[PDB]
């Protein structure tokens, strides 16, 4: 089992987990707040 | 000029800086580099230094000018 | 004249050309303990005879490849010699030059094209302009 | 013909001589290294310029250098 | 220098020029380059050892104890 | 006794320890990374099993286990198509109205405006119009509802798990010995009679009992809900007799050799079904049934354990002079003797042949499926018809290049000169200059007399001298031999006189015999061949011969040449032998595969371009009530394809209107991918036109900056190897070009198809 | 004529610019010797060539990433 | 003052785009946000100017937010690399991420602007020129 834990720390595995996690964060930001633009961030919805 | 002109000048700036980068790197590495410390003894235009040390294709200063013409045309 | 029996070979397209008859040709001779199949340097397989063999080859690199990588490495044959044959009939033995293989140090061999410095101390080409001397040939 | 030069950083490992496909190099007695031998290039007329010797050389920088020069029939590796 | 010394290479054409290596052994004969230096980083040929002379080395740390 | 099952018990323990040891399979890679080149070498040598170990038995076990893993991948992919066609598709709506609904099985989420790609595909559905032909295949299989597709999706996942367990079992638990893998005769008998023969018989059973009854009702016009489930045609034998009377006689005619009674459902019609435009399912049922008998009989050809049969070794050792035909005795007194040693030890040699024959099979699939559309409503679905031909042409080209690649690997690694003494393999290598020189000459003849005549046509047309052009209206080049074959094949069925009286309709309408229309669109019609077809076919002959020249030179000179006599010692894949001998760049057999990939791409691009333009110009179109056909490009192939200005203008420029104007519509993805393919193609030129010496020196200055900020990595950055740069360049080149054509083909057909 | 003249003189200018750096690289190998240029401004440039090349690489990367990125965003 | 850019809520071309936009999630609220906050050109599309003392936070907030995140990633990687140098096998620490070390590096990188300033003042940010590998001139 410790070998599987060591495998999960591999650079390609950590890169995939980091890229997926960041992709999900950005994807949900598009779903919750679509159309965000420069000069519009952190401003209340009209 | 509007936003369309803004972006193309930055494309031109990219082209100017890369073509300068290829030319300047070739000129300043003409004497030699870590991969070929004694490049000055081989002249301006030679094919390579063989497949050894990882491979040395397009290592001469002439090759940098050759690569820069592609970027100048672009 | 060079003595030996040519290996059993049915003919090939990678043999000698006009250069062999016009400029120069090479011959590799060796002695084998038995009849066995080897690979011709320019493609195909040939059968080397029981006694001493003689093979005509277009380039010197063919003899070094056959003798070095096949005769010595694979068949444990260490007595191969390479000759350069000219159209006029003159034949000179060129490998091994002094009867000892080059990779083994032999007394009496002089130092040829030795530079008494490290390679980083070659002079700049600007110092040798119009003199005809290359930086690696500079004293 | 190509020019092959051997510099004083040679350690006499004989690897360049073994790697040469046309027998340009041989090992000669020397005293500048522990191996008491140095590479020599008596037969540069047979040099093709493959630079296999430079690849085999373990010193840094190279103890053997090939400078491609005038092209002949045997330096171009021509069987015709 | 001596065995175990931490040195900085001064040979200009060396891959480890101005880099740091560790002295492995010193030859007591009169050869041109008696000092053997080992490096953590391999060069472009994958080699991590080379021979240097004393004047091509700069002692930066004495051997331990 | 000779054929037996011998295995080893628990040869490899099942432990995840080596998962945390990257590069363990290779001695050099096991020590760990010192430069970034180590990372690339790990992936490059991952599946090069013969370099992991020299034990052939261990290699063969790796081949067997990995093949189960790839079967699991295919089953997961197949399960995905069935599941997406059962959960996110308009399949049920399409089954009701095949000619008025676009198939769609992919639906996108709505987060960044990408929901615009959910096209109006009809049937009250929004999604991407698929071109894989899944709906037409499923309808021909009798599938009518999404539940049946859902069951097949679950079955695919179960089969994927079974395949995965089989690979683990046959490598970690019971791994066969090398003797097991070397049973040629047993393997052929089981794969001919048991895999191809039994599969054809099993599918014939599915067709006769399920596909024909369901499709006969569908073509009669009854609703989906009124069609009984497939098992009802097996239980209630009265239903099956109404559709085909001969089932009232049961199995009696089969066992009494009175098979003529079965003519009502095992038909031999030829042609196409007028309702759907596909082949008669009764025709395909008798086709597969005849294949099953032929394959099963073929599966008793080889001698395994009972004396009867043929032996591969005896057959090969006999094919030599003077046992050959008198004009075929040139193969020498050894002949095929010694070739048996190749198949005992070389996996690469078998992979070379098998990849070639998948190229042959996939090429036959491409050519024979457009001209003889086997699925209902496939011919009139122009988007699917173009995609299927193009896809299988491309798959064939890669497989053919792979066959030449692993033929070269066999020569470098597995070839043994002692095994081949004056045999045909040895003799071929001994006149390789004969073969390559003649192939080089015929390539120049073909290039001059195919492409330079296009340049002749461009200059004559530009001069205003159409009468001097190579065209139907000028200097004619009629493909008389191909025209003669079309007339012979049309007259064979009755549409060198009636040589096939049993077929009623023409075998393919592409050769003649009439036109078939389904939904106001042409399914198939005679494909006339003129001067333009003569020129384009000899373009194909030229491009194929050159691709052969590149690959076959690499195989024949893999061991060495007059330039580098010891390339075999240098290996299959090495960059060069230095700048000496004038320069020996790209001498290895690997770079001949690398160069051959470009020529395969160039050859096949013109094949799919020839198909796309000719079908749009002379076959596909709409038929009015009066029977007048207006084609998609109005028959401009004959006059415009004879110059490459016409290809530039009337094919590339004109037919790219759909993809170039697809922004702000459901086809905008094809527009984006059209530019994406162009980018990757230009991006690849950086790797192909440059060398690693420049990039390594550039990395030196970049590494200096990271060293200045104490952020230089321990794994030293290295430029890609010379071979790696070539591999990256060719990979991005083919990806960019193929994606560009993919978007070009699909965008146009999704709009006007 | 206006389009022809502008394109003609810009492309010629690009070729001349490549030649300026090409013969600059030739100058380093053939005509430059460190002894007679010891410590001058020409020698100083050669002594921080890595900083020059790396910063030119950064400008090229910054321009390329953001100019192309904004195009494909649009 | 700039006159060729006007507020999007007062641009007839922008109103034409707003009216003709599809009534989906992607256009309903974003168009309202553009109308109140963005300046539009004659083409009716929002334009981003850099010639306004006002709405300076509209320029500084995205710039500062990115620079903090990019510096956070860069400082995490730099501190992690420096910590692995003392290890026996630093290359092995790069293809195998050390979780305790990566978490420690990430935690400190939150305050990277302060740490970078301290390193620069103490001379620990950069290595000396003569101790960096270079090629012969
Ligand atoms: C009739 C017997 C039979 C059948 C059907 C097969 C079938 C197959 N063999 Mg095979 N083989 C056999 C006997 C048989 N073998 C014998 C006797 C030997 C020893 C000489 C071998 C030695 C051998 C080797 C060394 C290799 C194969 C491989 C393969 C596969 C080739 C890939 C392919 O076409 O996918 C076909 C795709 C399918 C989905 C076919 C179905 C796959 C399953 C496993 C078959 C189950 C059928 C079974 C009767 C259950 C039927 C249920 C129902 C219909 C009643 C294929 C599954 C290759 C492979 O990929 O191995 C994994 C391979 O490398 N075989
Ligand atoms: C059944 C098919 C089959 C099989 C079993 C093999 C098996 C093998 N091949 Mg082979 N090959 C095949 C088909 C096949 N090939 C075909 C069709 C071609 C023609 C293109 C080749 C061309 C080829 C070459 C040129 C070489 C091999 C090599 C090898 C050996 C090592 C495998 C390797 O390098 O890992 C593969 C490792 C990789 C990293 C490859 C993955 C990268 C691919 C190219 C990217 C694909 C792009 C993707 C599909 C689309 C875009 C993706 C998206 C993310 C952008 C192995 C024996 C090598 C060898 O040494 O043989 C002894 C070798 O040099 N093959
Ligand atoms: C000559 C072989 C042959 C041919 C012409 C066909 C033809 C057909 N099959 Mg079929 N099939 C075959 C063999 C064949 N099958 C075998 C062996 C199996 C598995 C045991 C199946 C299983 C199968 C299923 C499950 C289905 C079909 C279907 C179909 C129809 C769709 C079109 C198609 O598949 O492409 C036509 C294919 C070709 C033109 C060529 C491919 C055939 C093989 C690969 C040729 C191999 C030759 C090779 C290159 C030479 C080998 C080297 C040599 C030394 C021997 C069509 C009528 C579908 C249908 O519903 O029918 C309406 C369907 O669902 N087939
Ligand atoms: C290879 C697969 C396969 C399978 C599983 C079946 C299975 C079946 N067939 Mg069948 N059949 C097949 C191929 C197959 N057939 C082929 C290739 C033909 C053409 C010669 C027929 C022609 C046929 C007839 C004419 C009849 C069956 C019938 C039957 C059913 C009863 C037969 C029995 O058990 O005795 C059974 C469901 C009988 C039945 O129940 O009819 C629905 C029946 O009357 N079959
Ligand atoms: C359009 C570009 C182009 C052209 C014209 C060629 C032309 C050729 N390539 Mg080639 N190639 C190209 C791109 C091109 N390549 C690219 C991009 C690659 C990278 C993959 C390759 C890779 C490649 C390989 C790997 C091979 C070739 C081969 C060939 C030759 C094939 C024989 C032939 O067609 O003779 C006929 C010649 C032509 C069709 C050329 C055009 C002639 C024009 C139309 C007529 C000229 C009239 C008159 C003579 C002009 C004289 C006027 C005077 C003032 C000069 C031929 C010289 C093969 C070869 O040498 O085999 C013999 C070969 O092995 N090429
Ligand atoms: C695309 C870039 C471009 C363009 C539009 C022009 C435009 C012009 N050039 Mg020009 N030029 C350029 C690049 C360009 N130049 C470059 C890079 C060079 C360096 C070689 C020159 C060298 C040059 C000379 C020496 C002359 C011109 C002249 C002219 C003018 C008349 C020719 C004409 O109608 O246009 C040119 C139209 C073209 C289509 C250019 C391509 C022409 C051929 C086909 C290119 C291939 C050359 C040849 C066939 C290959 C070798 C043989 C015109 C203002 C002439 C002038 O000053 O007028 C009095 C003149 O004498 N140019
Ligand atoms: C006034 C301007 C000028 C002058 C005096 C020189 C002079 C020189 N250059 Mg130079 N150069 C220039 C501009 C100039 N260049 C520009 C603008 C560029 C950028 C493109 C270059 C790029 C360049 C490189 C890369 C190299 C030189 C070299 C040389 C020297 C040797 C010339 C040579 O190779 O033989 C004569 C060479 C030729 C005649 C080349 C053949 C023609 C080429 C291939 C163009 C193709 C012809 C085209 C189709 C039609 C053109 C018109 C036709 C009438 C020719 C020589 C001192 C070389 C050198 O010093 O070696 C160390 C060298 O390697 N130059
Ligand atoms: C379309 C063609 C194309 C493109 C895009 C590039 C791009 C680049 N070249 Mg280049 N080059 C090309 C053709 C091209 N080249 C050709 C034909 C030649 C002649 C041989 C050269 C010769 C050349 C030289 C000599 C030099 C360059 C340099 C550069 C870089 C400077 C620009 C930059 O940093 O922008 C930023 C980078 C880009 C725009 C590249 C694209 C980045 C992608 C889009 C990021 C996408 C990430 C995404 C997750 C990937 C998906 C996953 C995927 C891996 C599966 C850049 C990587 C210079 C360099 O490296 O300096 C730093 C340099 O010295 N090139
Ligand atoms: C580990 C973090 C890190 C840091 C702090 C730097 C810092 C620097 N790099 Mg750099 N670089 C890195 C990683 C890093 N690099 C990686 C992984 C690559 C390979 C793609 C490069 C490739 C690269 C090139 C080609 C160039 C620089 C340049 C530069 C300098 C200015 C431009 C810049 O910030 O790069 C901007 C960033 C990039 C160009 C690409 C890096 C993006 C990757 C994906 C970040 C990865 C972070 C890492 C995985 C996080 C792990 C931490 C975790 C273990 C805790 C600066 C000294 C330039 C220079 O020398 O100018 C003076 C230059 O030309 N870098
Ligand atoms: C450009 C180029 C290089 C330079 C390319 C290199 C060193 C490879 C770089 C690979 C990178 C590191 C892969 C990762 C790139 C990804 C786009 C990063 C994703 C980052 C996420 C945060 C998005 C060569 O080394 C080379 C060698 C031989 C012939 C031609 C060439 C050649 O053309
Ligand atoms: S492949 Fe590269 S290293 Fe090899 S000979 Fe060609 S240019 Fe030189
Ligand atoms: S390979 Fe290098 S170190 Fe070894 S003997 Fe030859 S020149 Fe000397």
């Amino acid at each position: 089992m410790q070998h599987v834990f060591k495998y999960l720390t591999l650079a390609p595995v950590m890169a995939t987990f980091t890229m997926v996690a960041l992709s999900v964060v950005l994807i949900m930001l598009q779903i919750w707040f679509p159309g965000l633009q420069y000069g519009t961030y952190f401003k209340p919805t009209p | 000029i509007g936003p369309g002109d803004f972006y193309v000048h930055h494309a031109i700036a990219l082209g100017l800086h890369v073509t300068t980068l290829v030319l300047v790197k070739g000129a300043l590495d003409a004497r030699g580099s870590k991969l070929m410390p004694d490049k000055k003894d081989f002249g301006y235009a030679f094919p390579c230094d063989g497949p050894g040390r990882g491979g040395t294709c397009d290592i001469s200063a002439w090759d940098a000018s050759y690569l820069a013409v592609f970027w100048m045309l672009n | 004249t060079l003595e030996g029996q040519t290996p059993i070979f049915g003919g090939g397209t990678g043999g000698l050309l006009t250069k062999a008859e016009r400029e120069e040709k090479y011959v590799i001779t060796w002695t084998s303990p038995k009849e066995q199949v080897f690979e011709m340097p320019t493609g195909g397989s040939a059968i080397m005879r029981q006694g001493k063999n003689k093979l005509e080859i277009a380039r010197k690199e063919y003899g070094i490849a056959l003798g070095g990588q096949q005769l010595r490495a694979k068949f444990k044959i260490n007595d191969y010699k390479i000759y350069r044959v000219y159209p006029n009939g003159e034949t000179q033995m060129i490998h091994p030059a002094d009867g000892v293989f080059p990779e083994k140090v032999n007394q009496g061999r002089p130092k040829v094209r030795y530079v008494d410095r490290n390679i980083g101390s070659n002079p700049s080409p600007a110092k040798l302009k119009f003199s005809g001397v290359q930086p690696y040939d500079a004293p | 013909s190509h020019t092959v030069k051997i510099y004083d950083t040679c350690i006499g490992c004989t690897q360049c001589v073994r790697a040469c496909p046309t027998d340009v190099l041989e090992m000669v007695p020397w005293d500048g290294c522990k191996a008491a031998q140095i590479a020599s290039s008596p037969r540069t007329e047979d040099c093709v310029g493959c630079k296999r010797c430079e690849t085999a050389c373990p010193t840094d920088f190279l103890s053997i250098r090939v400078y491609l020069g005038a092209e002949t029939t045997r330096s171009m590796g021509l069987a015709y | 220098v001596e065995r175990g010394s931490k040195v900085r290479i001064l040979r200009r054409e060396s891959y480890w020029y101005q880099d740091v290596g560790l002295v492995a052994s010193v030859d007591k004969s009169g050869i041109k380059y008696p000092v053997i230096v080992r490096f953590d980083k391999v060069n472009y040929a994958g080699v991590n050892t080379n021979n240097f002379a004393d004047f091509e080395l700069l002692e930066i740390e004495k051997p331990k104890a | 006794q000779k054929v037996r099952v011998v295995v080893d018990n628990d040869p490899v323990p099942t432990s995840p320890e080596l998962w945390a040891k990257p590069g363990h399979f290779d001695r050099t890679l096991a020590r760990g990374p010192k430069t970034t080149t180590w990372i690339w070498n790990l992936h490059a040598n991952a599946h090069d099993f013969d370099t992991h170990t020299s034990d052939l038995e261990d290699i063969s076990r790796k081949i067997f286990a990995a093949h189960f893993g790839h079967l699991a991948v295919i089953f997961i992919w197949l399960s995905g198509m069935y599941f997406h066609g059962a959960k996110f598709s308009n399949f049920e709506a399409w089954m009701a109205n095949p000619t008025g609904v676009k198939p769609s099985a992919q639906v996108v989420w709505s987060l960044v405006g990408q929901d615009i790609l959910n096209a109006d595909v009809g049937g009250g559905f929004h999604g991407i119009q698929i071109t894989s032909g899944l709906f037409q295949l499923w309808r021909a299989a009798g599938i009518t509802n999404t539940f049946q597709l859902y069951c097949t999706a679950i079955g695919g996942l179960v089969m994927a798990a079974i395949m995965l367990f089989a690979g683990w079992f046959h490598y970690h638990k019971r791994a066969p010995k090398l003797e097991w893998f070397q049973n040629w005769e047993a393997m052929m008998n089981h794969h001919l009679a048991g895999l191809l023969g039994l599969g054809c018989l099993g599918w014939a059973g599915h067709q006769i009992h399920v596909a024909l009854p369901v499709n006969k009702l569908l073509d009669a016009g009854v609703a989906i809900k009124d069609i009984p489930l497939p098992h009802e045609f097996i239980l209630n034998t009265s239903l099956m007799a109404e559709l085909y009377p001969s089932f009232a006689k049961g199995l009696v005619p089969f066992f009494t050799l009175q098979w003529g009674q079965y003519a009502d459902f095992l038909t031999f019609k030829g042609g196409l079904n007028p309702v759907t435009g596909g082949l008669w399912l009764s025709d395909t049922a008798h086709h597969h049934l005849a294949l099953a008998v032929l394959f099963i009989v073929a599966g008793h050809f080889y001698r395994t354990n009972w004396g009867i049969g043929h032996s591969f070794k005896e057959m090969l050792d006999d094919a030599k002079s003077p046992n050959m035909l008198p004009f075929l005795n040139f193969i020498g007194p050894v002949g095929h003797e010694g070739l048996d040693k190749i198949f005992e030890t070389s996996w690469h040699a078998n992979l070379s042949i098998h990849l070639v024959q998948f190229g042959t099979a996939s090429l036959l699939v491409a050519h024979h499926m457009y001209a003889m559309p086997p699925y209902p409503y496939l011919a009139t679905d122009y988007a699917t018809a173009l995609s299927l031909f193009t896809h299988h042409v491309w798959i064939a080209g890669f497989c053919i290049v792979g066959g030449a690649a692993h033929a070269a690997i066999f020569m470098v690694r597995d070839y043994d000169p002692a095994h081949h003494v004056n045999n045909i393999l040895d003799r071929t290598l001994r006149h390789r200059d004969v073969i390559i020189s003649h192939l080089a000459w015929v390539c120049q003849f073909l290039g001059f007399h195919s492409f330079a005549m296009y340049c002749h046509n461009d200059t004559m047309r530009a001069f205003g001298r159409p009468q001097d052009m190579f065209s139907d209206t000028g200097i004619q080049l009629q493909p008389i031999f191909a025209q003669w074959i079309q007339h012979i094949h049309t007259a064979a069925v009755g549409a060198l006189g009636t040589t096939a009286p049993g077929i009623g309709a023409p075998v393919s309408y592409a050769w003649g015999g009439g036109m078939v229309a389904v939904g106001g669109k042409v399914a198939m019609m005679p494909i006339a061949l003129g001067t333009a077809d003569f020129l384009i076919h000899h373009i194909h002959a030229f491009t194929i011969h050159v691709t052969v020249l590149v690959l076959f030179k690499g195989v024949l000179f893999a061991r060495g040449s007059r330039l580098v006599p010891d390339k075999a010692n240098l290996g299959f894949r090495f960059p060069c032998d230095g700048p000496g001998r004038g320069g020996t760049c790209q001498v290895s057999a690997w770079d001949h595969v690398f160069l051959g990939l470009f020529w395969m791409y160039n050859s096949l691009s013109m094949v799919v371009f020839h198909f796309s333009w000719k079908m749009q110009s002379d076959v596909w179109g709409t038929v009015d009530s009066d029977g007048i056909v207006t084609h998609l490009t109005g028959g401009n192939f004959a006059t415009s394809s004879i110059t490459n200005n016409g290809w530039l203008r009337d094919f590339l420029w004109a037919q790219s209107a759909q993809v170039i104007q697809s922004y702000n519509s459901s086809l905008s993805a094809y527009g984006l991918m059209f530019l994406a393919g162009h980018f990757i193609f230009g991006f690849s030129l950086m790797f192909l036109f440059s060398g690693r010496g420049y990039w390594q020196e550039l990395i030196e200055s970049i590494v200096w900056a990271h060293n200045k900020l104490k952020v230089a990595p321990a794994i030293q950055p290295r430029a890609l190897s010379i071979v790696h740069g070539r591999a990256v360049g060719v990979a991005h080149y083919l990806l960019g070009g193929i994606v560009t054509t993919w978007a070009f083909f699909l965008a146009r057909m999704s709009a006007i198809g | 004529t206006q389009a022809a003249l502008y394109t003609h003189h810009q492309y010629i200018a690009g070729f001349l610019m490549v030649g300026a750096f090409s013969h600059a690289g030739i100058f380093w190998i053939r005509d430059y010797d460190p002894e007679q240029n010891k410590g001058n401004v020409l020698d100083r440039m050669l002594r921080h060539k890595e900083a020059i090349i790396s910063h030119l690489s950064w400008v090229s990367l910054f321009l390329g990433f953001h100019t192309l990125g904004l195009y494909v965003h649009n | 003052a700039n006159s060729t850019l006007v507020p999007c809520s007062k641009s007839p071309a922008f109103q034409a785009r707003m009216k003709n936009a599809p009534d989906t999630y992607y256009f309903n609220k974003p168009f309202k946000a553009y109308a109140k906050y963005e300046l539009c050109g004659t083409d009716g599309l929002p334009h981003l100017p850099l010639d306004r003392l006002d709405r300076a936070t509209d320029v500084l907030v995205p710039i500062g937010l990115f620079l903090y995140v990019a510096g956070f990633i860069g400082w995490s990687g730099r501190s992690y690399l420096r910590a692995t140098k003392s290890a026996s096998d630093p290359e092995m620490k790069e293809i195998f991420i050390d979780l305790p070390l990566a978490l420690q590096s990430i935690s400190k990188a939150v305050l990277w602007p302060l740490l970078a300033l301290q390193e620069f003042l103490s001379g620990d940010l950069t290595a000396r020129d003569e101790e960096i590998p270079i090629s012969p001139r």
